[PDB]
C-alpha cells in the first residue's frame, strides 16, 4: 500500500495578474535638457570634478533626453526618456543609489543602480524616491530630523541602494518633503512615511512627540493611510492630488477642498496661529468657490501656490525676500497675489527661494541670493520677481523647475521654430 | 473633467483634437475613479479606441489608445470581456510588428492583461498566434524592462490550470524559459521560475514536459540561491514536480536536491520551512528507495524538530511526512524514526482542533503498531510514557466519526493492558 501525492494549497499569487499602468497629470512627458546653477560644493551641479559654482544656468551632459528633473537637498535626480534614472550629488547618506567609491564619480551624472521603467521621481533632503510604471514605489537614501539619523524603513538603518516600499495598492504619485514622503494611490488613499517630529505625517497625533526609541520609529516607518471623518459620508476621504512642502504637506481632494498639515511657526500653512498641525486641518484661508487650486509648493518656512487661472500666490515667512511682494513687506499669513507675474504655468519653491514658470516659457526667481540660486549673478537679496537670463535660455523655453538647498535645476526645451 | 465630451472630440479629423482627446482619455485611471463603471461602458467610448488604434503613421494615437485599453482590461473580468468583444486583439497582434518600441511594449502589456484574465481568454489569445511573435522578441539586445513585461506575459500564459494551457504553447515556451533561467536579473529569474511553477502545478503531463526540457538540473540549485524569493518560487516549482509519479521525483533527487534542504529546514522564514517540509512529505510518500534517500540525508532530526517547535502549518506538513513514511517505509526505517524520539512530539499534536491532523497522527500510530509486532509492547509503553495514551483516551468523543472509531480501535487492539 502506498499513499498518493499531496497537492499544495494556492499561494499568495505574487505575480497575480493584470497590473495597472499608472497615469497622472503630474507625470512629465515632454523631453528636454537639464540646467543647473548655484553652489556645487559636493557636485550637485553635475558639471565636473573642478566645477564648484555656477551663477547662471549651464548644460549638464546626459546621454539621453530628460523628461523630468528634481533637485534634492544636496543632490539632484533626473528622469530620462528611456525610463532609467540618473543621480548626482552627495552620496554620504546614499541618496544617489549607486557606487561612488571612485572619487569624482559623484561629481558627474551616473546611471542609478536600478533596472526599471521609472515614470516619476521625487527627492528631498537626504532621500530619493522613484515611482515606476506599474505603480510600485522604490526608495533609497535615508531620513533625518532636528535630531540624528532615523533610518529609512528599518529604524536607524540607511539604504545605499534602491529598496521597494512593498505595498499591495499601486501608487500614482510620489511627493517628497525634506524628510517625509507621501504616496497618492489610484484608489485615492494617501500613504505617508518618514519623520513626523513636526507633524508632517498627519497620521500620528499628539499622542507622542519624538519618542527617541524604537517604538515610535517602529510606527512611523511603516506606510499607513490618513483616516478622516467625512462628516456624514461613509468610507474615508479621497484625494485627487498632493504636494509636499519642506516640513509640511498639502492635498487636494475630489471635493475641491485643500488640506494640509505640518509646522506653522511662521504661518506658512495659512493658519492664523503658530500652533503645530498634527491633524489634517481644513484650511478656511483657502476656501473659495471661484478660485480652484491646482499647484502647491513650499520651502522650509515659506509657501507658494497657484490657481486654475494662472495667478500665483505666496505666504509664510518674509525674511530675505523669499516672498517677493513689496521690497520689504511684513510677514503674511494669507495667500497674497503677486501682481508682477504673468500667466504662470507652474510654480516651485527652493530652500529659501521661489521660482515661477509662465506658460510662454519664461522663468522668474526670487529670494535669498547667498547661494546665487537666483541666476542674476548677484548675491544681493532680491525682493522682486526678477527674470532669469542666460545664453542657455536663448531660443529656449523652460519646461520645469526644482530647487534644493544650495542649487537649482531647470528643464528646458528648444523653441519650435527652425 | 467632462464625462462624455471625448466621444465627439475623438471623432474629429484634426489630429491635434483627436491626439489630445485620447491623451486626456489616457488620464482615465484617475478619471475612472470618480464615476462608476456602467455609464462609460454603455455610452460607447471603447470602439472609438480601437478604430484609432488601427491607423498607422500616428504612433502617439496608437500609444494613448493602447494605454487606455490596457488600464481598462486591468479591472474586473467583465471589463476585459468588454475589451475582447471589441475584437481589438488582432490589432494588438498587428502592433507587435510596429517599429516603435513604445507601441510594441504597450501592446505586450495589454495582451498580458487580457491573457491574465482567464483561461478562456488565454486560449483565445493563443488561438490567434501570439506565442511565436512574443518569443521572437527575446534577444541579447532587448531592453530589460520590456523583457520583464514579456516574462510577465509568459507567467500569465502558464497560469489557469483549470483548462491547462495548450500542449503546443508549452512546447514553444519551454526553450525560451531555459534561456531565461540563466539570466542575471533577479526579477526575471523570479517570474521565470513562477512560470515553471504553474506549468508543474498543471498536472503530471506538463511536469513530464518540464523534465523533458532538461531544465530541472538548472532549476534545482536555485533552492540555495541568495535571494529569498527565488528560493520560494524554486521550492514551490520543484515540490509540484515531485507531486507526480515515482520516477519523476527520482529525477528531482538525482540532481542532488536534498543537499539544499538542511538550510531550508532551518531558514528563518516560516513559509520556506512549511513548503520544504511539504516537499519532504511528498518524498516520503514515494517508494522505499526514496524514503531511504531522505533518511540518508540526516533530515529526520530536523523534521521532528519542526514537528515539535514549528508553527502550526509546518507541524501539519511534518505530521503528513511522518505518516507517509509510516505507511510507505520498511520496518527498519520506521524503527529508525522511532529511535529518533519522534513519538512524544508526534503525539503532542492530538490536542489540536484540526480533525485532519488528528486523523493523520492516529493513522500513523495505528500503522506503526500494526507494523512492529514483537516490540508492540515497548512502543505501547513509549506512548504511555509521553502521555499520548491519555490524549487518545480523551479523544473518544463526538467530534468526528473517524477519530472516535479509529481511536478506540487502536485502544482496544493495542492498549488492552
Amino acid at each position: 500500500k502506498r499513499i498518493a501525492k499531496r497537492r499544495s494549497p494556492p499561494a499568495d499569487a505574487i505575480p497575480k495578474s493584470k497590473k495597472v499602468k499608472v497615469s497622472h497629470r503630474s507625470h512629465s512627458t515632454e523631453p528636454g535638457l537639464v540646467l543647473t546653477l548655484g553652489q556645487g560644493d559636493v557636485g550637485q551641479l553635475g558639471l565636473g570634478e573642478n566645477v564648484m559654482e555656477r551663477k547662471k544656468p549651464a548644460l549638464v551632459s546626459i546621454p539621453e533626453d530628460v523628461v523630468q528633473a528634481e533637485a534634492g537637498g544636496m543632490h539632484t535626480v533626473c528622469l530620462s526618456k528611456s525610463g532609467q534614472v540618473y543621480s548626482f550629488g552627495c552620496n554620504d547618506e546614499g541618496a544617489l543609489g549607486r557606487d561612488t567609491s571612485v572619487e569624482g564619480s559623484e561629481m558627474v551624472p551616473g546611471k542609478v543602480e536600478l533596472q526599471e521603467k521609472v515614470v516619476q521621481v521625487s527627492a528631498g533632503d537626504s532621500h530619493t524616491a522613484a515611482l515606476t510604471d506599474d505603480g510600485r514605489v522604490f526608495l533609497w537614501g535615508s531620513f533625518r530630523d532636528n535630531n540624528g539619523v532615523i533610518g529609512l524603513l528599518e529604524p536607524m538603518k540607511k539604504s545605499m541602494v534602491p529598496v521597494q516600499v512593498q505595498l499591495d495598492v499601486p501608487v500614482v504619485k510620489v511627493a517628497s518633503g525634506n524628510d517625509h514622503l507621501v504616496m497618492l494611490t489610484a484608489d485615492g488613499d494617501l500613504y505617508t512615511l518618514g519623520c513626523g517630529e513636526q507633524g508632517q505625517l498627519g497620521r500620528v497625533p499628539e499622542l507622542f512627540a519624538n519618542r527617541g526609541g524604537r517604538q515610535g520609529l517602529e510606527r512611523l516607518l511603516v506606510p499607513k493611510c490618513v483616516m478622516l471623518k467625512s462628516r456624514g459620508s461613509r468610507g474615508h476621504v479621497r484625494f485627487q492630488d498632493a504636494f509636499c512642502g519642506a516640513y509640511f504637506t498639502f492635498a487636494i481632494s475630489h471635493e475641491g477642498h485643500v488640506y494640509g498639515f505640518g509646522l506653522s511657526n511662521y504661518h506658512q500653512l495659512g493658519t492664523p496661529g503658530t500652533e503645530s498641525c498634527f491633524i489634517p486641518q481644513n484650511l478656511t484661508s483657502f476656501k473659495n468657490s471661484t478660485k480652484s487650486w491646482v499647484g502647491f509648493s513650499g520651502g522650509q518656512h515659506h509657501t507658494v501656490c497657484m490657481d486654475s487661472e494662472g495667478k500665483a500666490y505666496s505666504l509664510g515667512r518674509a525674511e530675505y525676500g523669499r516672498l517677493g511682494l513689496g521690497e520689504g513687506a511684513e510677514e503674511k499669513s494669507i495667500p497674497t497675489l503677486i501682481s508682477r507675474l504673468p500667466a504662470v504655468s507652474s510654480v516651485a519653491c527652493g530652500a529659501s527661494v521661489g521660482y515661477a514658470v509662465t506658460k510662454d516659457g519664461r522663468v522668474f526667481a526670487w529670494g535669498m541670493g547667498t547661494n546665487y540660486q537666483l541666476g542674476t549673478g548677484q548675491d544681493e537679496d532680491a525682493w522682486s520677481p526678477v527674470e532669469m537670463m542666460g545664453k542657455q535660455l536663448e531660443n529656449r523655453v523652460v519646461l520645469s523647475v526644482s530647487s534644493g538647498g544650495q542649487h537649482t535645476v531647470l528643464l528646458v526645451k528648444d523653441k519650435e521654430q527652425s | 473633467t467632462s464625462l462624455e465630451a471625448i466621444v465627439q472630440n475623438a471623432s474629429s479629423d484634426n489630429q491635434g483634437i483627436q491626439l489630445s482627446a485620447v491623451q486626456a482619455a489616457r488620464k482615465l485611471l484617475s478619471s475612472d475613479r470618480n464615476p462608476p463603471i456602467d455609464d462609460l461602458i454603455k455610452s460607447g467610448i471603447l470602439p472609438i479606441l480601437v478604430h484609432c488604434l488601427e491607423r498607422d503613421d500616428n504612433p502617439s494615437l496608437q500609444f494613448e489608445a493602447a494605454w487606455a485599453l490596457t488600464n481598462i482590461a486591468s479591472g474586473t473580468s467583465e471589463q476585459t470581456q468588454a475589451v475582447v468583444q471589441s475584437n481589438a486583439v488582432p490589432l494588438f497582434l498587428r502592433l507587435l510588428h510596429s517599429p516603435h518600441q513604445n507601441v510594441c511594449e504597450q501592446a505586450v502589456w495589454a495582451l498580458g492583461n487580457i491573457i491574465g484574465d482567464g483561461p478562456q481568454c488565454r486560449d483565445y489569445v493563443i488561438s490567434l498566434g501570439v506565442v511565436k511573435p512574443l518569443l521572437s522578441f527575446i534577444s541579447p539586445s532587448i531592453p530589460i524592462t520590456f523583457l520583464r513585461n514579456v516574462t510577465w506575459v509568459m507567467v500569465n500564459l502558464c497560469r489557469h490550470k483549470d483548462p491547462p494551457p495548450p500542449m503546443e504553447t508549452i512546447q514553444e515556451i519551454l526553450p525560451a524559459l531555459c534561456v531565461l533561467i540563466h539570466h542575471t536579473d533577479v526579477n526575471i529569474l523570479v517570474d521565470t521560475v513562477w512560470a515553471l511553477s504553474y506549468l508543474t502545478d498543471a498536472g503530471n503531463e506538463q511536469i513530464q514536459m518540464v523534465i523533458d526540457s532538461g531544465i530541472v538540473p538548472h532549476l534545482v540549485p536555485l533552492l540555495s540561491h541568495q535571494e529569498v524569493k527565488v528560493q520560494t518560487a524554486a521550492l514551490r516549482a520543484v515540490g509540484n514536480i515531485v507531486t507526480g509519479t515515482d520516477e519523476q521525483t527520482q529525477v528531482v533527487l538525482n540532481c542532488d536536491a536534498l543537499s539544499h534542504f538542511p538550510a531550508l529546514l532551518t531558514h528563518p522564514k516560516e513559509k520556506i520551512n512549511k513548503e520544504a517540509v511539504w516537499f519532504l512529505s511528498n518524498i516520503t510518500a514515494g517508494n522505499q528507495q526514496q524514503v531511504q534517500a531522505v533518511i540518508d540525508a540526516n533530515l529526520v532530526p530536523m523534521i521532528i524538530h519542526l514537528l515539535d517547535k514549528g508553527d502550526f502549518g509546518t507541524q501539519k506538513e511534518a505530521a503528513w511526512a511522518i505518516s507517509n513514511l509510516t505507511i510507505s517505509g520498511r520496518k527498519d526505517q520506521v524503527a529508525y524514526l522511532i529511535q529518533q524520539n519522534v513519538i512524544p512530539p508526534f503525539c503532542n499534536l492530538l490536542t489540536v482542533k484540526d480533525a485532519q491532523v488528528v486523523q493523520v497522527v492516529l493513522d500513523g500510530l495505528s500503522n506503526i503498531l500494526k507494523m512492529a509486532e514483537d516490540e508492540a509492547e515497548t512502543i505501547g509503553n513509549l506512548i504511555e510514557e509521553c502521555g499520548g495514551l491519555e490524549k487518545i483516551e480523551q479523544l473518544q468523543n463526538h467530534e468526528n466519526e473517524d477519530i472516535y472509531k479509529l481511536a478506540y480501535e487502536i485502544i482496544d487492539q493495542f492498549f488492552s493492558s
